[PDB]
DNA sequence: TTGAGAGCGGCCCGGAGCCAGCAGGGAGCTGGGAGC
DNA sequence: GCTCCCAGCTCCCTGCTGGCTCCGAGTGGGTTCCGCCGCTCTCAA
C-alpha cells in the first residue's frame, strides 16, 4: 500500500531477505513489512545498515505476485504488493543468518545479477 | 554501436541504430531516395 | 502473458516519466479509469524509450495518455519481440580524478587530502585561466605574481592565494571538489601527468620468439592478436603447425638487419635499421636521420613504408630552412 | 547569497522497363469403368 | 478388376495489365544565408 510506495528519490536502499526497496524514513517509522517479525528491522539503524543494502540495480512495480512471471522468476509469489529489487548486493551476518536458519527461514540470496 | 555492442548489447537499440547508421551511408550514397525523407543541414539545405 | 511494447519518451527522464505515471495509476486505480497495464521498464543504459508490459496497444495508448513526455510514441507504438524478454531485463557490468563540470572538464587531478566527511576531496589542478587578462584556456601553471599584479579578486599569502570565486592555489589550484563531481576509477595518468603531479600491442606480420616453455627459441610470424591471452597462430620456422601462445610468452624478436618503426616514445614515428639487438637494448640506425637510437623489443616494429621526413603537424620537414631569429 | 550573463559543451508530363497479379492450355496422376 | 484411354483435377507456365523512376537548350548581376537550447558559474545589487 502506501504505507510500502517510498516517498521520494532520497536514500534508497534495499533490503536483503525480500528485496523490498524503501527509504530510512519509513525503515525507521515501520522497518520491514514482509519479515519484519522474523528480522526485528524496526528500532534500531546500526543493524538496519547490515540487514539492508544500499546497492541495488532495477526495480520491480510488483503489485499481483499471484499472476505474474516476473514473480515467479525473482521468488517474490509469496511476497506482497510492493516495490522490490531485480538484483540486490550484499549478505547478512553470519549471525543473523544463523538465527534465520535455526527459526527455519533459510536466507536465499537475492544477488541475481552476472557477475561477469 | 561499437560501444554498445561491445558493453551494452542491447539487441533492440543496436538494430535500430544500425538502420540509422545505413540510413545515413545511404544518404551519403544519394540524398534523393524515394522510399525516405531527406536529410538537411541546421541551414535547411538539402545535403549534397 | 503480456507483451512488451516499446513507447519513446523525453531523452533523460524517462525515469521522472515512469515515477509520474506510477503515481497517476496510484491516483487513479480506484476511478473509473484504472490503467490495466501491469508495469512499466526503464533499462539504465536504455535511453529515448521505454517498455510497457501490456495486452493491447490499447492498453498501451490508454495508459501513456498523460504526460506529454511520450506524446511522440502516443501516434504508434512497437511490439518487442516475443524472445526479447530475456534480453530486456539483462544487466551488463593519492590517487588521480578528472572533474566533471566547470572549465576543468576532462583534466586530470591530483587527489591531495581526502576528507573523512564523504563530501569532498582536496583536489590539485592546474590552473585554466587567463588571470583575468582576457575574461571582462589551455593548461599553464600558476602566476601568483602575475594575477597579484592583475588584482582583481586576489589575496596573497605567499604561496597560498584565492583569487576568482574563492579559487584555491598553493604554489597549483588546491581546491575541495565533490566525491560525485570527479571519477576515482579509470583515469591511469600518463607519465607526463606524473611529471606535471601493462599493455600488450601485437600485430599481424610482426615476429615474435617464444622466451619460455618448451617450445622456447621458436621465432613465428604474427597472424591473430587477442587482448591478454592471444593463443597466436605462429608461424615458426621449419615448422608448418600453427601453435597456440599467450601475450607474454612471446616476445618482440626481430632478425638482424630489417627494417623496424618505432610505435610510440621520443623516437616514436621513425624508422632505420638495426645494428645489434641485445637482451633488451636494440640500437638501431635511423635511414633519414644518421642517428643511433637504443629502444626495447616492445617499443620495435616492422612496415613496408619509410619515414616520410615531414614533422608532425605538417608544417616543416627535415633538412629545410627555417628562422632561428630575424 | 542569489540572479543573470558569458562562454563552454552537447545535439508537368512523355516513355519504358519492370514487377506482380491473374487467366488459360496441358500433361502428369489416379480414379472410372469399358473391355477382355 | 487391372491396365489404359479418358475425364477431372492440379499444379503449371507462359502470356496480359498497373505503380514507378527521371529526365527537361546557351552568360551578368543582384539579394540572402550560414543554430538553438541548455546550462552553470561571476559579478552586481
Amino acid at each position: 500500500a502506501l504505507e510500502t510506495v517510498p516517498k521520494d528519490l532520497r536514500h534508497l536502499r534495499a533490503c536483503l531477505l525480500c528485496s523490498l526497496v524503501k527509504t530510512i524514513d519509513q525503515f525507521e517509522y515501520d522497518g520491514c513489512d514482509n519479515c519484519d517479525a522474523y528480522l526485528q528491522m524496526k528500532g534500531n539503524r546500526e543493524m538496519v545498515y547490515d540487514c539492508t543494502s544500499s546497492s541495488f540495480d532495477g526495480i520491480i512495480a510488483m503489485m499481483s505476485p499471484e499472476d505474474s512471471w516476473v514473480s515467479k522468476w525473482q521468488r517474490v509469489s509469496n511476497f506482497k504488493p510492493g516495490v522490490y529489487a531485480v538484483s540486490v548486493t550484499g549478505r547478512l551476518p553470519q549471525g543473523i543468518v544463523r538465527e534465520l536458519k535455526s527459526r527455519g527461514v533459510a536466507y536465499k540470496s537475492r544477488d541475481t545479477a552476472i557477475k561477469t | 554501436l561499437r560501444r554498445n555492442e561491445q558493453n551494452g548489447a542491447a539487441a533492440h537499440v543496436i538494430a535500430e541504430d544500425v538502420k540509422l547508421l545505413q540510413f545515413h551511408v545511404a544518404t551519403m550514397v544519394d540524398n534523393e531516395l524515394p522510399g525516405l525523407p531527406r536529410a538537411m543541414q541546421k541551414s535547411g539545405r538539402p545535403l549534397k | 502473458d503480456p507483451n512488451l511494447w516499446t513507447v519513446k519518451c523525453k531523452i533523460g527522464e524517462e525515469r521522472a516519466t515512469a515515477i509520474s505515471l506510477m503515481r497517476k495509476f496510484i491516483a487513479y486505480q480506484f476511478t473509473d479509469t484504472p490503467l490495466q497495464i501491469k508495469s512499466v521498464v526503464a533499462p539504465e543504459h536504455v535511453k529515448g524509450y521505454i517498455y510497457v508490459e501490456a495486452y493491447k496497444q490499447t492498453h498501451v495508448k490508454q495508459a501513456i495518455e498523460g504526460v506529454g513526455n511520450l506524446r511522440l510514441g502516443y501516434w504508434n507504438q512497437q511490439m518487442v519481440p516475443i524472445k526479447e524478454m530475456t534480453d530486456v531485463l539483462k544487466v551488463v557490468k593519492k590517487s588521480w580524478v578528472r572533474l566533471k563540470r566547470g572549465i576543468y572538464k576532462d583534466d586530470i587531478a591530483q587527489v591531495d587530502y581526502v576528507e573523512p566527511s564523504q563530501n569532498t576531496i582536496s583536489l590539485k589542478m592546474i590552473p585554466r585561466i587567463d588571470y583575468d587578462r582576457i575574461k571582462a584556456p589551455p593548461q599553464r601553471l600558476f602566476d601568483a605574481e602575475k594575477i597579484r599584479s592583475l588584482g582583481g579578486d586576489v589575496a596573497s599569502d605567499g604561496d597560498f592565494l584565492i583569487f576568482e570565486g574563492n579559487r584555491y592555489s598553493r604554489k597549483f589550484l588546491f581546491k575541495s571538489f565533490a566525491m560525485s563531481a570527479v571519477i576515482t576509477e579509470g583515469v591511469k595518468p600518463t607519465l607526463s601527468e606524473l611529471e606535471k603531479f601493462r599493455e600488450h600491442n601485437f600485430q599481424p606480420g610482426d615476429n615474435v620468439e617464444v622466451c619460455e616453455g618448451e617450445l622456447i627459441n621458436l621465432q613465428g610470424k604474427i597472424l591473430s592478436v587477442d587482448g591478454n591471452k592471444i593463443t597466436i597462430m605462429p608461424k615458426h620456422e621449419d615448422l608448418k603447425d600453427m601453435l597456440e601462445f599467450p601475450a607474454q610468452e612471446l616476445r618482440k624478436y626481430f632478425k638482424m638487419g630489417d627494417h623496424v618503426k618505432v610505435i610510440a616514445g621520443r623516437f616514436e614515428g621513425d624508422t632505420g635499421l638495426i645494428v645489434r639487438v641485445e637482451e633488451n637494448f636494440v640500437i638501431l640506425f635511423s635511414d633519414l636521420t644518421m642517428h643511433e637510437l637504443k629502444v626495447l623489443p616492445r617499443d620495435l616494429q616492422l612496415c613496408s613504408e619509410t619515414a616520410s621526413g615531414v614533422d608532425v603537424g605538417g608544417q616543416h620537414e627535415w633538412g629545410e630552412l627555417v628562422q632561428l631569429d630575424p
